[PDB]
């Protein structure tokens, strides 16, 4: 992960370069086979592209200078390093499937354009949002 | 003073053991066992509202011209039926809202019962010995339909009137009996004079009669028989486990009641059912688009319209393509009517049935019901393929043949899927029986195994793998919040916590009350099998 | 004020969790990271229901 | 210019499947990064999961 | 929980003033399509559903609030006695109807 | 003892955010395209006559203090108050729908003059960016919701801190989000 | 085990609980007489034919499953051998445990290939 | 045909769509003058001036707003002819295969009266000795006060009728009752 944050800066600068040439070669540059002027659009898709890898770089950059020597970022680890517990992952849930049917269910409201459904769409996938952040909660029966 | 009072009431009659027993009946609690009392509650409000909209109403053909409220219709002709109708909208303080009240109230009936018949159905309440309370039910969904639709043919609009007139022609054209029955229901030709008001009578007095008695009936029977349960803890097949009727399901009923009545109250106002000054009176040459009946009328409409061009010309004679309809409608309502009897033929199972059955472990029965509730659903999406087709852009013409075609295959699927999820969730029961609950913590041992953590609900040998419990009928819990692990474990408000020594004191006692509750269950089952030993 | 279900840990040389680091690699678990499982089917409070048909 | 309603299904279409793709690419991004075996550095995974990083 | 019953009940009690207070004093008679209080008219069945349903729906919430905060929790088994009767009288009823017929 | 691995879940919604951002992007490209097009015929300025610039300060205000709050609602979170996270969650929420409400009525304080998505070009580029926002602040709002819903059902462990932390991030975003498209919008006009 | 209405509890877990798989005979049935309806739709009043087409295809997948559903079918046992693969029957060595305790496949590492694992050659025995 | 947003055709099919126009009005009156020129039909209404008849053609008796004397008859010309093909209030009907009546909200009057007049699919012409001037007018007096009055009591539900009435109970209102059921009783 050491090495995960640095590799972002390569991409960052990269683009940070590209977003500046096109810049200037767009608004001085006259082919014939275009029109002077400023792009516009590969402009800030070009520095909000440089944008995202710097954010990611930098996120990766801050928390790796807090994080100890892990086994799997050591050469000469052993298995028996990592004999501890890792997190906690879901076995099963149901809430996926359904949550994707309440997305597909606004999606055919939009393109009908049907207000109702619009707002029912919007409202199952509240709910199945809900029910997956939820999902390990539900106390138990409190008869 | 109230002891004199109670004194007056048993010194004449005798009345201090038999109230006891029925202040201590008990009744199991779930969320299914109150599927019944919303048909119920939506039965009293349409009695209520019924008896108070008769009061401004003429159900009366004679012709007028209209003077009334409604000057967007002055001076059209039109029937007493349909000015009256307009007068209780229009010119009585409240009156339309009474009126969309007992529409809601209709529709909530309807739907109230389909939906406890459904909960009947596949938890099999319907077994010995309770074929009785299905046959009565059967009965009354029937019978609500049939009142529903007397009630909505009464304002004598453009739109019932359609209703009428293809009632009347399905009729006309029954092979024998067909056009004499037409002529001794309408008194004559359609429309007839005595027409509105052999409607008005059998809407307001005659089906209410017959509905109310098969109720109190039901409701009696029911109560006689205490109730059925699901196969709990400490639940056998010769006692009931649930609260008594004071002080907690006297209130409960009350409350869930307030909510019924509260709920059509506001149904009543903020949405608008049936439109009647929109449609004109009826008139035999004019019509609308879809033009569809109620909802729960809607099956038999859509049956009309997959049934294809089959009429039959005998010597001089004619059977028209609508009566093979009524057969397959004939058909639907004898096999749903006469459903525990050809349940107990094709399965020969004979017993007393006190305990339910979960849906997932009678796979065969639940995929039927899904499978007939495919076929109703078809049946009431074609009867309305009109309002699909235009909404929804799709042809017209491919929605009659998705209704003709999809009756076989839709069915054909829904069965399959279904019998297929009923063994999957039996699975998943035995899973958790067998390992145990899957935690969800995955953990690496030291030669570097990712294994997840196992919760055994049962004892384990001296191996790791726990001897797995047999299935029980019951719900076995799949998450470790289910075993209160998850439990917050903070008493308090919102912005402030409560004293220490309150705090502590409180989680003791209720640690205390959930052990001494388990342990009861416990108890229970023991004496229920050296009870089931003999 | 602490939760009571906060881990026990010395407020020293050590935070169990901020904004982006942690202890474990993955989620933490909702029913406390430093909670034993398993543990005996008595603590657990589930009632096998012993049922007979007919 | 294209009035039909078949072209906004096809809008919507492509967003959804888009959306999947971003939801599979979070968690390939962030399993790379936190789940890794004992001694499995950034530069001993294979060349397939190189790809599906980048 | 006392303060969480009390708030339905107040609130109960406001819709049930808010139903009569409209049901008398809101103009409710018919209005056409230019009239001016067109819009104070197509609120008057919208109104009332508001303020009943407010009413009654408030007053069944704080009956169920108080079922579960307040009422103690109850576990109640009953033996059933059903099927076939005892012999006893079994053969009792069918003697007498048959002394009956004879 | 335990080593100080990265947060699993942070890393995972910071790699969610920075989609967030491209698809601001696209909505950014889309409306300096407009501008440049509007200014050259010298008909964006008279469009622009309908922005209340001092009514979108004090909004900008209400959403940035609202951050300030969200961040001392997970200062209570990293040790164990869930009272401190309480409080200061709702008191965000409350902020955030004030945000809502303000931006709502200056929707409808706009159809007002003569500002609507089918009026002009600068109609439709001002309601896509802003509209498309709210919709994401609306959401943030009924992330605080479900996490203090979380926090009143579960009990408050690390988890439910960690689930706490990351709508932070989710709010601190699309705060900014907000401070970047305010001055493109109201500042540079 | 536990064989119930001639379902076994193996595939169906729940066999004595209630209704619990039909007969072959009833699905046969109700196939048939669902291609008699599906042939039978073919008579009316209708003049197009892009419907018959829908039609015939479906009877035709209809029928295609019930005879598929009438002679079982069943097929062989690939009894191959693909390049470094081993025949049935066949115990695989704990590679994982070979590595970690010299033992097995890892049993007769010399010097030279000892120090390659970075073990010096002291701990022997 | 143009004004309407209904030409140009962009692909065959069933039935052409209204959508957004492509023309303004001078350039439709433009085209409109060169099509008359080669034959002409049915023109537009006009009034006092030499102006496009648009409010006015909302009833024979109109003045300053729609007489409910006109509604009334403009109703039931409205229920007879035209309340088939189209709902009771206009909402639109479906057709043979994959036509159908549109919704007549998106209407102004002067766009009634030319699509009863000319007939533009597969709705039938009605000439002006078949509907007269004033039965006209009353149709479109009925048509834009069924569509711009509020319904007297709650939220008319796309004014469809008992099919949309039936799917905010059956699937809707029976929800929330359960969800209530669920909350007072119990899961076990
Ligand atoms: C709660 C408090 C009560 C509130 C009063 C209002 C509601 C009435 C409640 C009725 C239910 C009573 C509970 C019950 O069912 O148990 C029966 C219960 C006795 O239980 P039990 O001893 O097991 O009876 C069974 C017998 O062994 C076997 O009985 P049997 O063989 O002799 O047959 C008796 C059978 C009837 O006979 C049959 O079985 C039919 C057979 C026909 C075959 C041909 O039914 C009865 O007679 C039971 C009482 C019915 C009375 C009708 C209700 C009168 C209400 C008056 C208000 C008017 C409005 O009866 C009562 O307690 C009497 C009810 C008292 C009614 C007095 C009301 C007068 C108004 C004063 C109000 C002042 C304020
Ligand atoms: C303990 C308790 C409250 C139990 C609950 C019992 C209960 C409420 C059961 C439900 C009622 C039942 C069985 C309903 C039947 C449902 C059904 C099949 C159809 C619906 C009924 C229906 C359509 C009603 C509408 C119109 C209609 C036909 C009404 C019936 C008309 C008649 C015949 C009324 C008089 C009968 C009546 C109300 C009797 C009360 C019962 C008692 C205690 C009678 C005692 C009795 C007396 C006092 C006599 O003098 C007498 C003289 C000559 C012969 C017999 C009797 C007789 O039985
Ligand atoms: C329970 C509730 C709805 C509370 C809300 C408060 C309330 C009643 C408000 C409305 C106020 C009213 C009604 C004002 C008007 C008063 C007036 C002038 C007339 C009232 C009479 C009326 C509306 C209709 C005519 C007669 C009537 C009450 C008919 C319907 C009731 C019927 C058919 C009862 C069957 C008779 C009978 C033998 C019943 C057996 C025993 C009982 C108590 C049955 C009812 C019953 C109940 C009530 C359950 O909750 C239940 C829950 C779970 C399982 C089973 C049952 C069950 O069987
Ligand atoms: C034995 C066993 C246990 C199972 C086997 C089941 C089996 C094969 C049973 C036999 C079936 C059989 C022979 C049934 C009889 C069929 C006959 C002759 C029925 C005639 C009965 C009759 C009078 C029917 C009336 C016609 C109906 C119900 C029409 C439907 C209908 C009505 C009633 C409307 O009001 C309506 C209003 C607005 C739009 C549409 C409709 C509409 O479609
Ligand atoms: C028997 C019914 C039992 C009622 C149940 C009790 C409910 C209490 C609340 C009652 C609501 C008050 C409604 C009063 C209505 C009102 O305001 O009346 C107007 C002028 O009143 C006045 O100034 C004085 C009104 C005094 C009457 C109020 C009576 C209530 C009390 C005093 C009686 C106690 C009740 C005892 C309970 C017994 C229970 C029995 C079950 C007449 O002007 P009008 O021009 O004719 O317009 C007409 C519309 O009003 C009209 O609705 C109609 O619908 C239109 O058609 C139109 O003609
Ligand atoms: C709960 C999930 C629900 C999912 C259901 C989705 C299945 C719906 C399938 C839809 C197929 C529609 C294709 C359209 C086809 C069409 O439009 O053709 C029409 C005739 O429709 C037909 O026969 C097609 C009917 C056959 C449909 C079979 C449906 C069975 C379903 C239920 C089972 C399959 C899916 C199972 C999914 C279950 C999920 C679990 C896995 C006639 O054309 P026509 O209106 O006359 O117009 C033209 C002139 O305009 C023009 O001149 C031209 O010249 C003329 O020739 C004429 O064509
Ligand atoms: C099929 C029978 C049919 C009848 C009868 C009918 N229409 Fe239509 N109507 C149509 C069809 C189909 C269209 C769509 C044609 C098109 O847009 O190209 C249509 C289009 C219209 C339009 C254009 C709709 C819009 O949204 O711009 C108006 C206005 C209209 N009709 C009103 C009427 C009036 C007013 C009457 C009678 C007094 C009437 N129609 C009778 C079928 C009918
Ligand atoms: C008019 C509508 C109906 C009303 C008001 C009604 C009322 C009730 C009530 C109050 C109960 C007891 C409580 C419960 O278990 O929910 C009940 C039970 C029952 N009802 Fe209904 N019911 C109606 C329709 C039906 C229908 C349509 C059927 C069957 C097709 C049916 C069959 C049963 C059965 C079998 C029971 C027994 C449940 C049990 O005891 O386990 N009912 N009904
Ligand atoms: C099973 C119970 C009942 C059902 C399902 C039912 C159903 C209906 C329906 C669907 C309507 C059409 C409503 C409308 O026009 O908006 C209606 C109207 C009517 N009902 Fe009922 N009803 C029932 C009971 C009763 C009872 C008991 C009475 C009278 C004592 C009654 C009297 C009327 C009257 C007078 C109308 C006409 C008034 C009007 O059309 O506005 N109903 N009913
Ligand atoms: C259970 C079976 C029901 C039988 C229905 C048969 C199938 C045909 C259905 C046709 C659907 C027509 C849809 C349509 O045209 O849409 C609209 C017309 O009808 C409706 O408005 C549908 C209302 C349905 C209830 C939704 C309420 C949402 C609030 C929920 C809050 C709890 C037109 O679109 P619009 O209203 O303008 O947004
Ligand atoms: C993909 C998620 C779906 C989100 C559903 C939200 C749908 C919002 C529709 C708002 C329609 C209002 C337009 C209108 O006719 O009013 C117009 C004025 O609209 C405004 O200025 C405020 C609109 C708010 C902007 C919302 C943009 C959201 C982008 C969602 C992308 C689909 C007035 O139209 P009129 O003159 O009456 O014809
Ligand atoms: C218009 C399209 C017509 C469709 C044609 C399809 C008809 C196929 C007929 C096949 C007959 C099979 C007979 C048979 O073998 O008996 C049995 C079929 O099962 C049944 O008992 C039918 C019960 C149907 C009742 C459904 C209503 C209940 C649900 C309501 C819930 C609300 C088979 O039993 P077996 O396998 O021999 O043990």
């Amino acid at each position: 992960m050491k090495s995960s944050a640095k590799l972002m800066y390569g991409p960052t600068v990269f683009m940070a370069a590209m977003a500046v040439i096109y810049i200037f070669a767009t608004m001085h540059v006259s082919d014939g086979g275009s029109v002077k002027g400023v792009e516009w659009v590969g402009s800030v898709a070009l520095v909000l592209s440089a944008g995202l890898t710097l954010m990611l770089g930098v996120y990766l950059h801050f928390t790796e200078v807090r994080v100890d020597v892990l086994p799997e970022d050591w050469e000469e680890a052993e298995v028996a390093d990592k004999a501890g517990t890792l997190g906690f992952f879901s076995p099963s849930s149901i809430w996926p499937a359904a949550m994707s049917g309440a997305v597909g269910f606004l999606a055919f409201g939009v393109v009908y354009f049907h207000y109702w459904m619009i707002a029912v769409g919007l409202m199952l996938l509240i709910f199945t949002i809900t029910k997956l952040n939820l999902q390990y909660g539900v106390p138990k029966e409190k008869h | 003073s109230l002891a004199t009072v109670g004194n007056n009431l048993d010194s004449r009659y005798t009345m201090a053991s038999g109230i006891r027993r029925q202040i201590n009946k008990v009744f199991p609690t779930h969320w299914s066992f109150m599927l019944g009392e919303i048909a119920l509650y939506s039965f009293i409000v349409l009695l209520l509202t019924g008896v108070y909209l008769t009061l401004f109403f003429d159900p009366s053909i004679t012709k007028v011209i209209y003077d009334g409220g409604y000057l967007p219709l002055n001076g059209v002709e039109m029937s007493r039926a349909y000015a009256t109708a307009l007068d209780i909208s229009f010119e009585v303080r409240g009156g339309l809202f009474i009126r969309q009240m007992h529409h809601w109230a209709a529709l909530l009936f309807v739907v109230s019962m389909l939906v406890h018949m459904l909960r009947i159905f596949f938890t099999g309440a319907f077994r010995r010995p309770r074929e009785a309370n299905w046959i009565i039910g059967v009965v009354l969904i029937i019978l609500g339909m049939a009142e529903g639709f007397m009630g909505y043919s009464l304002p004598d609009d453009l739109l019932s009137g359609v209703g009428l007139r293809i009632m009347s022609a399905i009729i006309v054209g029954l092979p024998i009996i067909g056009t004499w029955m037409h002529w001794l229901i309408f008194g004559g030709d359609f429309p007839s004079d005595l027409m509105l008001d052999r409607f008005y009578i059998a809407h307001v007095l005659i089906i209410p009669a017959i509905l109310l008695g098969l109720i109190a009936a039901h409701l009696a029977l029911v109560w006689y028989q205490k109730h059925t349960q699901f196969p709990g803890a400490g639940r056998t097949e010769n006692n009931v486990i649930g609260i008594r009727i004071m002080p907690l399901f006297a209130v409960k009923a009350v409350a869930f009641g307030l909510i019924v009545f509260g709920f059509l109250a506001l149904l009543a106002g903020v949405t608008t059912i049936n439109a009647i000054w929109n449609l004109g009176p009826y008139n035999p040459s004019q019509v609308s688009a879809g033009s569809q009946p109620d909802v729960y009328m809607l099956w038999t409409d859509g049956a009309a319209r997959v049934m294809p061009a089959w009429e039959l010309y005998l010597g001089n004679y004619t059977i028209p393509a609508v009566f093979w309809v009524a057969v397959m409608l004939g058909i639907l309502v004898v096999l749903l009517v006469t459903y525990p009897f050809i349940e107990r033929k094709f399965t020969g199972d004979d017993a007393h049935h006190n305990l339910l059955q979960r849906p997932r472990d009678v796979p065969v029965r639940t995929s039927l019901g899904v499978m007939a509730l495919v076929f109703y659903i078809l049946l009431t999406v074609s009867g309305g393929n009109d309002v699909y087709a235009m909404q929804f852009h799709v042809s017209l013409n491919a929605m009659t043949w998705i209704g003709r075609i999809g009756l076989i295959v839709g069915p054909a699927i829904a069965y399959f899927i279904t019998y297929r999820l009923c063994i999957g969730l039996q699975r998943s029961d035995r899973e958790v029986l067998e390992h145990g609950i899957e935690t969800g913590i995955i953990k690496q041992m030291p030669n570097g195994a990712f294994i997840e953590v196992h919760q055994p609900l049962g004892p384990v040998d001296d191996h790791g793998h726990p001897i797995p419990l047999p299935y029980a009928g019951a719900a076995v819990p799949k998450q470790m919040n289910q075993l209160g692990y998850a439990e917050v474990e903070t008493r308090g408000g919102f912005f402030g916590p409560d004293p220490e020594d309150i705090r502590a004191k409180a989680k003791e006692i209720e640690h205390a009350n959930h052990i001494e509750e388990a342990n009861t269950l416990r108890a229970l089952n023991e004496a229920n099998i050296e009870r089931d030993k003999n | 004020f602490v939760d009571p279900a906060w881990p026990e840990h010395n407020p020293a040389d050590g935070h169990v969790v901020t904004e982006l680091i942690s202890k474990v690699a993955g989620a933490s678990s909702p029913w406390g990271d430093d909670k034993e499982f398993p543990v005996s089917a008595e603590e657990t409070g589930y009632v096998h229901p012993y049922t007979r048909i007919n | 210019h294209s009035p039909g309603l078949g072209s906004d299904m096809w809008i919507v279409g492509v967003g959804a499947t888009g959306i999947g793709s971003v939801a599979s690419a979070i968690n390939m991004l962030t399993t790379i990064l936190c789940l890794r075996a004992p001694g499995m550095t950034m530069f001993r995974m294979p060349i397939f999961t190189w790809n599906i990083f980048v | 929980a006392a303060r969480a019953v009390t708030f339905w009940l107040v609130l109960g009690i406001i819709g049930g003033l808010g139903f009569l207070a409209t049901y008398i004093f809101w103009p409710w008679e018919y209005k056409a399509h230019g009239d001016e209080g067109l819009l104070a008219y197509t609120l008057y069945t919208p109104m009332l559903g508001i303020t009943s349903g407010l009413c009654i729906l408030s007053l069944g919430f704080a009956v169920v609030l108080y079922v579960k905060k307040f009422i103690p929790e109850e576990i109640a088994v009953q033996r059933r006695h059903d099927g076939p009767s005892e012999e006893v009288d079994r053969r009792t009823i069918v003697a007498l109807l048959n002394d009956s017929w004879q | 003892a335990a080593l100080n691995r990265p947060n699993m879940v942070s890393v995972g919604t910071i790699v969610f955010l920075s989609q967030e951002l491209m698809f601001f992007a696209g909505l950014f490209a889309m409306y300096f395209v407009s501008r440049a097009n509007g200014l050259a015929n010298g008909s964006w300025g008279e469009q622009t006559d309908h922005l209340n610039v001092p009514y979108a300060l004090l909004i900008t205000v209400i959403l940035v203090s609202s951050s300030v709050t969200c961040q001392f609602g997970v200062f209570a979170a990293e040790r164990g108050d869930v009272y401190g996270l309480r409080k200061w969650f709702l008191v965000t929420i409350i902020l955030g729908s004030i945000f809502v409400i303000g931006q709502g009525y200056e929707y409808i304080t706009l159809v007002g003059h003569g500002l609507t998505i089918q009026s002009s070009v600068y109609g439709s580029a001002f309601f896509i960016t802003t509209g498309f926002h709210a919709l994401h602040v609306i959401a943030g709002v009924m992330a605080f919701v479900v996490v203090l819903m979380r926090i009143h059902k579960s009990k408050f462990t690390p988890a439910q801190a960690t689930a706490a932390m990351v709508v932070s991030y989710y709010w601190h975003f699309v705060d900014v989000v907000w401070i970047g498209l305010f001055i493109t919008i109201y500042f540079i006009q | 085990p536990e064989i119930y209405r001639g379902v076994s509890t193996l595939d169906e877990p729940s066999a004595a609980w209630g209704w619990h798989g039909l007969k072959r005979n009833t699905i046969q049935l109700a196939g048939w007489i669902s291609v008699l309806f599906m042939l039978g739709y073919n008579f009316g009043n209708h003049k197009g034919h892009v419907e018959t087409i829908w039609l015939l295809v479906i009877t035709a997948l209809l029928v295609i499953g019930l005879l598929i559903h009438l002679f079982e079918p069943k097929l062989s046992q690939v009894r191959t051998i693909t390049s470094r693969n081993k025949p049935v029957g066949h115990v695989e060595p704990d590679w994982t445990y070979d590595q970690a305790t010299l033992t097995g496949t890892w049993g007769n590492l010399t010097d030279s290939q000892l120090r390659s694992v970075n073990i010096e050659p002291s701990r022997v025995a | 045909q143009v004004h309407s947003g209904r030409m140009p055709i962009l692909r065959n099919e069933a039935q052409a769509e209204r959508k957004a126009p492509r023309y303004t009005e001078a350039q439709t009156l433009a085209i409109a003058a060169y099509v008359a020129a080669n034959g002409g039909g049915p023109g537009l209404v006009y009034n006092e001036d030499g102006t496009l008849a648009m409010e006015e053609l909302r009833g024979e008796n109109y003045d300053g707003q729609i007489t409910s004397a006109d509604v009334a008859r403009g109703g039931d010309l409205f229920r007879l002819n035209c309340a088939s093909c189209h709902n009771f209030t206009g909402r639109g009907g479906a057709l043979s295969s994959g036509k159908y009546a549109p919704n007549l909200d998106a209407a102004n009057e002067q766009e009634i009266y030319q699509a009863m007049l000319t007939g533009p699919q597969n709705m039938p012409k009605f000439s002006d000795r078949q509907l007269s001037a004033d039965e006209k007018k009353d149709i479109i007096a009925f048509i834009k006060s069924t569509k711009e009055t509020p319904s007297p009591g709650g939220y008319s539900l796309g004014s469809l009728g008992p099919v949309a009435e039936g799917l905010f109970m059956w699937v809707f209102g029976i929800l929330v009752l359960v969800a209530a059921a669920m909350w007072i009783g119990s899961r076990s």
